[PDB]
């Protein structure tokens, strides 16, 4: 398994933030462009979840950098890429967000520890650790702590999202556009200036 | 912003997590009282005297297990075949817990281990879990002082709390509750497949064609307002309709339900056409051969003929081996599972009338509630594989039912798979707002007013995939802090300031409509009155595109403009809101009518010249055309729209003319 | 095991609009067809009546019948910050 | 691509507890250390408790369903060679027509999960014969269930 | 989500039943009232009838094939020190060679149909590891038998 | 469960269970052969005279 | 073997145009030419020989 030389990524999913810093002065925005005006948010923080679109953690202030890179969502409206437009490898087609919901550990009474094979959820028909035949009965299970149907276990849901092959997208622009060899920010004022020193 | 609140009226999941692999009708190993029956033994020992089990000569000292977990069904022994254990142990539930199902049986793990036990002890330190020691022996000793009465299994009774959820019982002997041995009938029916979250695309979250409160956008100068809706007007069906253009609704996105709610052409539509058992398929038992017989080898020495005395080197006597063919317990493997899915798929999402009425069990009190539908289950016949095998036909029994409640939607599934499994949740999205005249707008500099609200209650805001009510049962949805993203272009100060100019002016001004800008009524149609036609008085129209009528139900929705309505007690697909006007073939003829004159088709360019027939059957096989019940009065009609068929002869659409909600998508002809 | 029999059959048909257009030629050109605003359909007033008939019917249901009106908005901005307006369901005796 | 089935699938009995094996309850007091009587309010030894390993009856699911497969989708539109009509039966004599090769009875124990295994080949016989002459097309399917069944 | 079996599959036992008993035939003109002697024409001395109710065989088909979906081809690409293996069998040295890496299997039951019910979502377990790795390819299961197989 | 040579009692209750599988194919475009971008063994292709 | 055909009546249909007469009566004589005269031909045009 490779994520680069196949084309098949995986690991664009887990990031927190990437401060850009050019050379330790205000960050690559400088204008209050978008929502932070230091840091670069990919992988959203517990702290604030209202500000997340999408169903799951995912940061707004960066929901508007790969969604405006191959196809400009997010100024004329929040629409829908063509069949086209989404690519085989792009931003929208492999992605698919995810959300989880089962136990939790510190609202519940004789919740304390359910262990690793002290279960008895199936067990008897399954093995013990090996794929061995019938070895033990049947058993009342204890595992997987329900809030579904006629029961009542109280729960907390985790929002973790999921990006797959898709290409970290963004253009090098003020006004966030992908448009023409020569970029809108790319080459202006003071932009094709001399050699000044990077540090990120 | 908040918290929702799902209730004990969901389950994303159809089957079980609880011993699903154990036998359906077989009970718990418990006790029953008037004599016992029922007792089962995994664990190994190696001698038990005076303690539970003696598992092992640690060292120097021996040890017997504590009563925490003891008997694990986990483990059981190394060998597959019929072998002997002299010292076995396994649990036995208390009489507090009855005969009960290992199909779908939850347990508390209270303690540390997993090996669940009793909650209540004495006063000092309630800890110890009360689990027997009480050892069991053989027929083979009962007289002598001094003999052995050395038990072959040791049985460990359990006092803990346990709850049923995912099953419910179809079929039970007797009224018994405490403790009885007339549980042996007793099986398992799982709970009916339903999903709760919200209704796709994020439709009926706010109010559309509801003033009572309106969607208001006034000015810190300007009085007026944005919103000028009424009962006879769609919004709620724009959204879904002229977005039908921009792409299928079927791509996967997690904000908006972008897979809109779609039945399976293979479940609503039957592909009968038997099964591919043409194989005998086998279960043969253990590993061959079950049978002990004695098996002395022979040979010849002085016995020349035929009688020869015995072997040289005789092997040992036990040979279980079969002097036959080894066993095998025949299946039919692809007869099985089409039982189980084509008499589920139907039969649940059947309006609840037929089906079955209190037998020995608990049971709700109105008919729409969730665990009234659950405990109900019609015979596996009608529903069953032999109904019209080798027809793709779906029968006049299944058409008339909401074929959109169903186990697999595009949109359905994939909102309560997003949301969190379970009843409690902290979950934020941005929200929608979906009004022709507020969509495309570019906002010049100023000062403004924006002024909303929401139709709050649980019942009409989120969907049901079995059609259960929310508010009804028991549900409550609680709201915090509701916020705005605005998004818009970094435009360059000095065009920011001079671009304004074409919007500055009243000459052009940002103009939107609707692509059904259409005005609707309401009026009700019951039982046993089939012909109910409109009356308007004179009225000075002056456009008109055309016409479009389809139904709804009075059951499943009501005339609405609020959020507070008793009348809402159902919780299913509405063809209002999801684009779910399934009942579309119920027309038998239309005859449109003008002011206070003949019917409108008077210009006679058809073979019927006033009414429309809809649906004839098997009235003269030449007014309905290409095998397909519809007249060539309305044939020709819906290729007659908006797309240009019937004058240059008959046409075949391209990949993109059939837009997800038009016509060859949705409707397939049919013969049985 | 030969057996007679009579055929029943019958379309299905669901999730989409019964659509008719509103011309002399009964098809859809444009947003307003030849008969939306012709020499007859115009400026005169005149009231649908109808005749309608359904395959019988069971349970108390709303047949939902959409006549195909025309409502359309303005923006206007004389001012910064003032909006004037002003909405229209022309086939429905609405406007201005 | 094989059968993919590495856990075991069994088809077990009734209720797992099945053998007709009498036992009674024992108790120490009267004799203190290694010597039993009886025990305290026992009930009637009426019992049939499995006393060790429950019975599996096995079965390879997936290798089952896959014989299914291979044997209705392809073996009677085999050539015929191989296929011989049954003793003890009379049939219709007419090839192609639903009583002679129709009936005429082939063998499973080669269009089977091993011919070829993990190799992607279609046979070079079944690319002699039609495959749009079998008993699951696309072109039929959409008419024969369309005109009416019989 | 879980499993859909709602009707119990059975692996029917040969011919129906096998422990039968013998039975003999008797005639209501001899004795007219509660008595009864040799009938004319005797139901055999072997009439091999099993009174009452079929004898069952419970095979649970969805879950232990589901079971199989999540251990075959996911149970089997995980971290790769708390994955186990027996002690007894002769083994080689790396992770990440043939020998170590197939005889290696976690259990069961861990990774079954119950692991987070209800909800589409996938763990941070096999997503932080290349989804390449898995029998899931169609790129990889093109060539791998398309230019040989073996 | 016996280290005993070939056969003994207890190797009666032994288990068969498949072997992993393993791929041996290329890649998406199956490139993995030629120093296309390796500065080392790269290509000059140039003319007969310059 | 099994199948017999009889089909009972065969019956005219086709899909004209309700033709407005300002320039139908034009179009008529339009297409009545020797230079206005339509030609048809298949994607492939294969002569067969068996």
């Amino acid at each position: 398994s490779i994520p680069y030389l196949d084309g098949t990524f995986y690991l664009n999913h887990t990031f927190k933030k990437v401060a850009i810093t050019f050379d330790s002065s205000v960050s690559w925005p400088g204008n209050d462009r978008l929502l932070t005006p230091n840091e670069f948010e990919i992988k959203r923080s517990v702290d604030g979840e209202g500000y997340n679109v999408a169903q799951c953690n995912m940061t707004k202030d960066w929901f508007l950098v790969q969604m405006l890179a191959n196809y400009n969502i997010g100024y004329q409206g929040f629409y829908i890429p063509e069949s086209y437009k989404d690519r085989m490898y792009s931003f929208f087609r492999n992605f698919q967000p995810m959300s989880r919901q089962v136990v939790d550990d510190t609202k519940y009474k004789d919740y304390q520890q359910v262990g690793i094979l002290h279960q008895h959820n199936n067990s008897g028909f399954v093995g013990y650790l090996a794929p061995t035949m019938r070895e033990g009965q049947a058993y009342p299970a204890n595992f997987p702590y329900p809030l579904i149907g006629k029961t009542a276990v109280d729960s907390i849901t985790q929002k973790k999202f999921l990006c797959d092959r898709t290409l970290w997208r963004i253009p090098f622009s003020s006004n966030f556009m992908s448009m023409g060899a020569l970029t809108d920010l790319g080459q202006n004022l003071l932009y094709a200036n001399s050699a000044h020193a990077l540090d990120m | 912003r908040g918290v929702l609140d799902r209730g004990p009226t969901f389950k994303p999941y159809s089957g079980t997590a609880y011993n699903a692999l154990a036998p359906k009708g077989a009970p718990n190993p418990c006790e029953w009282d008037e004599t016992h029956v029922f007792g089962q033994a995994p664990y190994s020992g190696i001698n038990i005297t005076k303690e539970g089990i003696q598992i092992g000569v640690e060292g120097q000292t021996p040890k017997y297990a504590d009563k925490t977990f003891q008997p694990e069904p986990q483990i059981g022994e190394s060998q597959w075949y019929e072998t002997e254990i002299n010292h076995a142990a396994g649990r036995v539930l208390k009489k507090t817990t009855p005969m009960k199902p290992c199909y779908g049986s939850y347990a508390k793990p209270t303690n540390e281990n997993g090996g669940q036990g009793i909650l209540v002890k004495q006063q000092n330190g309630k800890l110890e879990s009360q689990v027997e020691m009480q050892f069991f022996s053989t027929t083979e000793a009962t007289a002598g002082n001094g003999d052995n009465l050395t038990p072959k299994v040791v049985l460990y009774s359990e006092d803990v709390d346990i709850e049923t959820p995912d099953t419910h019982i179809s079929y039970m002997p007797t009224i018994k509750e405490g403790n009885s041995r007339e549980l042996m009938g007793q099986q398992s029916m799982p709970n009916r497949p339903n999903y709760i979250a919200f209704r796709d695309n994020f439709i009926g979250l706010m109010y559309y064609n509801s003033t009572g409160n309106m969607g208001v956008l006034a000015g810190q100068a300007s009085q007026l307002n944005a919103v000028v809706d009424l009962q006879d007007r769609n919004t709620e069906l724009s959204y879904q309709l002229l977005l039908d253009s921009i792409g299928d609704r079927t791509r996967y996105f997690s904000m908006w339900n972008q897979a809109v709610d779609s039945y399976d052409p293979d479940v609503r539509i039957i592909e009968n056409h038997g099964t591919e058992d043409e194989l005998p398929n086998y279960c043969f038992p253990l590993g061959g051969v079950i049978n002990t017989e004695t098996l002395t080898k022979v040979k010849p020495k002085t016995g020349q003929e035929n009688g020869w005395e015995k072997d040289a080197t005789e092997f040992s006597d036990k040979n279980e081996i079969r002097v036959g063919n080894n066993f095998a317990m025949e299946i039919n493997l692809n007869a099985n599972l089409w039982r189980n899915f084509l008499y589920s798929n139907i039969a649940l999402y059947l309006p609840d009338k037929l089906k079955y009425s209190p037998s020995n069990v608990k049971i709700s009190d109105n008919p729409n509630t969730y665990d009234y539908m659950n405990k109900r289950v019609v015979a596996p016949g009608l529903v069953d594989c032999y109904i019209n095998l080798g027809a793709r036909w779906s029968l006049d029994y299944m058409d008339n039912v909401n074929p959109f409640n169903h186990h697999r939607n595009a949109g359905l599934r994939y909102r309560s798979m997003l949301l969190g499994n379970g009843r409690y949740v902290p979950f934020h999205i941005q929200v929608p707002q979906k009004f022709f005249a507020i969509k495309n707008l570019l906002l010049l500099p100023g000062s403004y007013t924006y002024e909303w609200n929401f139709r709050k209650d649980v019942n009409m805001v989120l969907q049901s995939s079995l059609g259960n009510d929310l508010r009804v049962d028991g549900a409550s949805i609680k709201f915090d802090s509701i916020c705005l993203y605005a998004t818009f272009f970094p435009m360059a100060h000095n065009t920011a300031s001079t671009l304004e100019a074409m919007l500055r002016n009243d000459t052009n001004d940002q103009s939107f409509n609707d692509y059904l800008s259409a005005a609707n009524m309401l009026y009700p149609i019951p039982a046993n009155a089939t012909n109910v036609p409109i009356s308007i008085p004179s009225r000075n129209w002056a456009a008109f595109r055309g016409w479009a009528f389809t139904r709804l139900k009075t059951k499943e929705t009501p005339s609405l403009g609020s959020g507070y309505d008793p009348y809402y007690t159902y919780s299913g697909s509405i063809p209002y809101l999801d684009g779910t006007f399934y009942l579309n073939h119920t027309f038998k003829k239309v005859a449109i009518t003008f002011d206070s004159s003949v019917s409108w088709p008077g210009n006679d360019r058809l073979l019927t010249p006033n009414e429309f027939e809809i649906k004839r059957s098997v009235d003269g096989e030449g007014y309905n055309v290409a095998q397909c019940n519809m007249t060539k009065d309305w044939f020709l009609v819906q290729m007659l729209a908006n797309y240009n068929i019937g004058y240059q002869g008959f046409y075949i659409p391209e990949s993109y003319k059939d837009r997800m909600y038009s016509f060859f998508r949705n409707f397939q002809p049919m013969s049985r | 095991t030969a057996v007679d029999s009579i055929t029943q059959k019958k379309f299905l048909c669901d999730r989409t609009l019964w659509r008719i257009p509103f011309s002399s030629n009964f098809m859809s050109m444009g947003a307003l067809t030849d008969l939306g605003q012709n020499l007859l359909y115009a400026n005169s007033a005149h009231a649908l009546d109808m005749t309608f008939e359904v395959d019988p019917m069971d349970e108390p249901t709303l047949l939902y019948v959409l006549f195909e009106v025309f409502d359309v908005v303005r923006v206007h901005r004389p001012h910064r910050g003032v909006i004037e307006t002003v909405y229209l369901r022309t086939p429905f005796s609405a406007g201005n």
